[PDB]
């Protein structure tokens, strides 16, 4: 078997809603079509382990985000452009993926910060290991 | 929330 990672693409900041690191309810909001987003495998890093969250836990954006840029300590996995307003990434072995959005394009949006999450996840109730990982990741409009 | 990384925005 293998792991997912399903992103849903959202345009505009929260209206005075808490952050929510699991699966919500989709606002169904104006979604940005032909959004650029690209994944990033964090080198020494494995899900594969209970070790492998402890000391992915310890990474701090300095290191995966100092110049704005990434690092050396990032392999580069795959680009791809979501369309409809959702992506989704499968064949995916136990890690970290980063998702960085380009620049390139969005002319009327502007590029929003990027967001980080291990994969596979485990369960709510931290039994077993979840096979698909859901993000909302929502997007900076221009102006 | 132990398990997890960095996905505030939803």
């Amino acid at each position: 078997e293998r792991t997912s990672i399903a992103v849903h693409a959202l345009m505009g900041l929260p209206t005075g809603q808490p952050a929510n690191g699991t699966k919500l309810d989709s606002i169904g909001l104006p979604k940005v079509d032909g959004m650029s987003f690209t994944l990033y495998r964090v080198n020494e890093i494995d899900l594969t382990t209970q070790a492998g969250w402890d000391a992915a836990s310890k990474i701090k954006l300095e290191e995966l985000y100092t110049n704005g840029h990434p690092t050396d300590k990032v392999t580069k996995v795959a680009t791809k452009k979501t369309e409809g307003g959702v992506a989704k990434f499968d064949n995916l072995t136990p890690a970290l993926y980063l998702v960085v959005q380009e620049l390139n394009g969005a002319e009327a949006v502007v590029r929003s910060q990027p967001f980080l999450v291990a994969a596979p996840q485990t369960n709510p109730t931290g039994d077993g290991w979840l096979q698909d990982v859901h993000v909302y990741p929502k997007h900076q409009a221009l102006s | 929330k132990n398990a997890g990384f960095e996905l505030p925005l939803t």
